[PDB]
């Protein structure tokens, strides 16, 4: 079953700073009081990151190449943001991943879907419009669920050597509208054995029907480059700050 | 002492002569506790393979291993592994396994190896120059050859341009050969891309079908999921050990940690990047690991022309780890330890001093 | 900065052995880094030449470092030999050179 | 712990041997350095109890016994703003017999002028 | 300017930071011995006319 | 080819890095010798003979 959509209002899409975010862990080495150089493929620090709005009225889900990665941050409330669309067609003619966060579970699933215009999910004050099929699948995961803005959610997502890693952080704000200013390194969550080639995504947000009305979210996309980090890391092997090696000549 | 100065007269002083090292007791390997045995049986033992253009690709992870039975089996004639030695393909541990089953023909075989050409490697199924991992190829004319033919196992003979590392080619569409646009219909200049084998018990081995299963082994700063059947110890701490934890090989003296590791973090390194704390596969505990105590033999005399009396230093070793005397620059055995204080006639260090008058420290 | 001298001479030998560690990370074409894996992975006749290129690159990094530590060394002896001239003729007399 | 890299090393003969000869040369010139600076006297002379020097004061310089290690607060000071095959030998002296050197020193420069270092 | 043979020269570590190292101390050491030799006197004194 | 190359370029410039260290060394000693001339012979009159 597909929807389309048409009571949206148009609006440019906003930008907006990346500040110190994005950092992650590139391994699952232990280091204790110590500074690590390291060649991967990282967020530029203070970088000009692609803003997108869920208000009303808003209904930002479009398509976006995913280039080398991708930087999801998600400044969320009342728990909108489901799951992701990850592909290169989007359509049955290749494979595709899914990720979704139900109420229950996350499912992780490589098939090949026939992937909706536009796809969303809905919650009445009991509506999945996301797929018409699902004919051949070679992979399926199913685990334990990841989940004024309240929440913010950032995910790293990288294809490297066909292990499609995925990266997260849950942190606790109090900002009405941008991103906060901070340090937090994103812990390692799942890494995906998928071997599939994946060159654009799509966000999967929910409806809210009382037509439909958009709850409030906001979230940003920045892309991630290849360059040096040199990250610090504490008595307790948490990494506290980090230098971008690229960025101006004081950090190099 | 006479032997390293390469002197038969040695003067009086301290002579470094040779390198004590511990030597590690016993082994100790340690593994998940993983019971479920790798589908290997769907993989060589399935009743139909799939074409060579259209080659069946499955994926093993999470399960113990055993690659003995593929070792031992009188039926693999070609079991060439590049990268690995195929004796030690049960010694490992590996993260992913990708195996490729396909059918070809025997002249072929030779194609399915890195940095070769060929119709197989160009335009069915290439391997990358970097390949870490075996190729099993046996003889199935009982199984994949009919008598009048058995025309189901179908190669692509025609390509514009040759195929990557790992990629596949279903696509059936009408290879033109010149200058005609010719819609999609077979015909003049216009070909098929498929092409039959055509087998028959009759052919020759040269003509034969051979099965052929490719392993890819893939082993990443990822914990490891794909290990052999050894057997987990118990736990031995505070012991020169040789150790094993989770294919993490090595030789230490694992004690007891404090060390706050966060779940996805497996081992640990030091300042000098040197593995020096591990997570328990099994109990999921933190185990430092220091390393042997290697120490410098040096001998302390005085001239050969006055006694022959010599003492041992061991720098930098406890003396429970080798007349006996512990000083802060090491275990020194052959000298009395006195409480009166001399001038300094063989230097020890870390203000120890040797003289000869028996010796004393 | 009052302490710059000895903090630099310690730093340096700080940073030398660091250098002399971190030289055994490089496979100097190798295969790999460790012994291990390259004993495990391939025969003794390839082992062979893997093991002799670590050998080389280690063998290369180790005299690179000696020959650092003897020019330090050198160094470090004349500025002692200065500081026992000093320890000489200004602490144990009065010395009538200029500065 | 490889057999085999040591038979192949084997044949490059005796690099380890003249490695090795090289730093015990640099470990005992270390201590040669220190035993040409420190140990200048053979007397370990001490100062009085009673400080009077016609007023000059010399607590900053001279061993303060209520410290463990005898250090000078100076040294003190100083002291406190210092900051796989491999082995560190001890020095010879320590920071206490260094420390009492240089205590002697400055006991025979403060009681006996420069005549200590030319005699008795 | 070859990016292969920097790709190449990769594989031996950091002989040329060394290197760099050392003639960065020996380029400093010429400054320090001219500073040590001639800066003697912090006045500039001039000769009566 | 490159592997060649640079392993003999690198030991020609490690040998070049050698002697300058060496020559350093000695242009330092000489530097202090000049130092302390300036100290002792310019700005005072020295006793030490010759
Ligand atoms: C929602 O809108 C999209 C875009 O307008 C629709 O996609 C098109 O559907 C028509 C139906 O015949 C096709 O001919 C077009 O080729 C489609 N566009 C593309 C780019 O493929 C979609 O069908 C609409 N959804 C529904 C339920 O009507
Ligand atoms: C020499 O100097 C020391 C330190 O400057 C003097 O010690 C001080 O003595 C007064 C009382 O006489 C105390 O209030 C201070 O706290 C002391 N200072 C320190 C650092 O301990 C000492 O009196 C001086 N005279 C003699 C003869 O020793
Ligand atoms: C980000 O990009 C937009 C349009 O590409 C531009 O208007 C804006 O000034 C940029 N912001 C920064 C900080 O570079
Ligand atoms: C969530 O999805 C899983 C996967 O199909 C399903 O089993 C489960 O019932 C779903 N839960 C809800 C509440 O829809
Ligand atoms: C993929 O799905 C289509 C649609 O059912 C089917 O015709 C085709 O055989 C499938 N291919 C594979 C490899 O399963
Ligand atoms: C991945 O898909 C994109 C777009 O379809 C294509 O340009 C690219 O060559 C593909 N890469 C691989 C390795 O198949
Ligand atoms: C490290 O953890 C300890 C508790 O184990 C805590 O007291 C300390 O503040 C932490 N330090 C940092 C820098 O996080
Ligand atoms: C396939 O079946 C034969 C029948 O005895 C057996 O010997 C062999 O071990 C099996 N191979 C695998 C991989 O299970
Ligand atoms: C088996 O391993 C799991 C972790 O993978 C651990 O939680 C469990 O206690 C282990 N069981 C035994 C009997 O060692």
């Amino acid at each position: 079953q597909c929807v389309n959509l048409t009571t949206r209002t148009q609006l440019p899409p906003a930008y907006t700073n990346s500040f110190t975010r994005g950092v992650y862990y590139p391994d699952k080495v232990f280091r204790s009081s110590v500074l690590h150089s390291t060649q991967d493929l990282f967020l530029p620090f203070f970088s000009n990151v692609t803003w997108f709005h869920a208000i009303h009225k808003r209904f930002d889900n479009p398509v976006l190449p995913f280039n080398d990665g991708v930087y999801f941050a998600s400044t969320e409330k009342s728990n909108i943001i489901r799951g992701w669309i990850f592909g290169t067609t989007l359509d049955s003619k290749t494979q595709s991943l899914l990720i979704v966060n139900n109420a229950t579970n996350v499912v992780i699933k490589v098939c090949e879907f026939q992937f909706c215009n536009d796809p969303f999910l809905g919650v009445y004050y009991s509506e999945f419009r996301v797929y018409s099929s699902a004919n051949n699948c070679t992979f399926e995961y199913v685990s334990q669920p990841f989940l004024n803005f309240k929440n913010l959610r950032e995910f790293v997502f990288k294809n490297i050597d066909g292990y499609f890693k995925i990266y997260s952080k849950h942190t606790p704000i109090n900002l009405v509208r941008d991103l906060p200013q901070g340090f937090s390194a994103l812990e390692p969550l799942v890494d995906l054995p998928i071997g599939i080639n994946i060159t654009r995504f799509q966000t999967l947000l929910a409806l809210h029907r009382s037509g439909w009305t958009a709850g409030a979210a906001a979230y940003y996309v920045g892309y991630l480059q290849p360059r040096t980090f040199l990250l610090k890391y504490n008595e307790n092997g948490t990494i506290t700050d980090a230098v971008d090696c690229a960025l101006d000549p004081l950090s190099e | 002492t006479k032997c390293t100065l390469k002197s038969f007269t040695v003067e009086k002083g301290i002579y470094q002569t040779s390198n004590f090292r511990v030597q590690p007791t016993e082994s100790i390997v340690r593994f998940p506790n993983i019971t479920n045995l790798c589908p290997f049986g769907e993989v060589f033992n399935a009743t139909r393979f799939a074409s060579v253009y259209a080659w069946n690709r499955k994926r093993i992870s999470n399960c113990v291993a055993d690659y003995s039975v593929l070792y031992n089996s009188a039926s693999f004639s070609t079991f060439k592994c590049y990268g690995v030695s195929p004796t030690k393909l049960n010694d490992l541990c590996f993260t992913n396994v990708y195996a490729d089953s396909f059918v070809i023909r025997g002249d072929e075989v030779r194609q399915i190896a890195p940095g070769q050409t060929g119709k197989i490697a160009d335009y069915n199924y290439k391997l990358p120059d970097d390949f870490t991992g075996c190729v099993i190829a046996w003889n199935s004319n009982n199984l994949d050859s009919k008598v009048g033919g058995n025309y189901n196992y179908r190669y692509r003979l025609f390509r514009k341009s040759n195929l990557k590392p790992f990629e596949r080619d279903i696509s059936t569409e009408i290879y033109q050969a010149g200058s005609t646009p010719c819609n999609g219909v077979i015909g003049f200049n216009c070909y098929f891309p498929l092409q039959s084998y055509g087998f028959q018990p009759t052919n020759g081995v040269g003509y034969q079908p051979y099965r052929v299963v490719v392993l890819s082994f893939e082993l990443l700063h990822a914990p490891a999921t794909v290990c052999g059947p050894k057997k987990s110890t118990n736990l031995v701490k505070n012991k020169c050990v040789n150790f094993n934890f989770n294919g993490l090989t090595g030789t230490g003296v694992l004690t007891e940690s404090n060390k706050k590791f966060l779940p996805f973090q497996q081992f640990g390194r030091d300042i000098a990047d040197t593995t020096d704390a591990v997570r328990d596969p099994q109990t999921l505990e933190i185990l430092d690991i220091t390393p042997c105590s290697f120490g410098g033999v040096s001998v302390i005399t005085p001239g050969t022309n006055t006694s022959n009396q010599v003492a041992v230093l061991y720098q930098g070793v406890n003396c429970t780890e080798v007349n006996v005397f512990q000083t802060r620059a090491g275990c020194l055995i052959g000298a009395e330890h006195v409480n009166n204080s001399y001038e300094c006639d063989i230097p020890i260090g870390a203000g120890i001093c040797a003289s000869y008058q028996s010796i004393i420290a | 900065s009052a302490l710059g001298k000895l903090q630099d001479v310690v730093n340096q030998n700080a940073q030398a052995l660091n250098t002399l560690v971190k030289q055994l990370s490089s496979n100097f074409g190798a295969i790999s880094s460790v012994l291990n894996d390259i004993l495990s992975r391939l025969d003794p006749p390839e082992a062979e030449v893997q093991i002799d290129r670590l050998i080389t690159g280690r063998l290369q990094s180790l005299q690179t470092y000696v020959t650092q530590q003897l020019i330090r060394a050198a160094e470090i002896r004349a500025s002692a030999n200065l500081a026992a001239t000093k320890m000489s003729e200004c602490v144990l007399g009065q010395s009538k050179r200029v500065d | 712990d490889s057999t085999e890299c040591s038979n192949l090393l084997l044949q490059y003969g005796s690099f380890c041997t003249q490695l090795n000869r090289a730093l015990t040369g640099i470990a005992v010139e270390q201590d040669k350095n220190t035993q040409e600076v420190f140990a200048q006297v053979k007397q370990i002379y001490k100062t009085p109890p009673i400080k009077d020097f016609g007023g000059f004061n010399f607590s900053q310089i001279l061993p303060d016994p209520s410290k463990p290690s005898k250090r000078s607060p100076i040294e003190d000071l100083l002291f406190n703003k210092v900051t796989n095959g491999l082995t560190v030998l001890p020095p010879l002296l320590t920071d206490e017999m260094i420390a009492q050197y240089t205590s002697a020193l400055l006991a025979g420069t403060i009681t006996s002028g420069w005549t200590f270092g030319a005699g008795p």
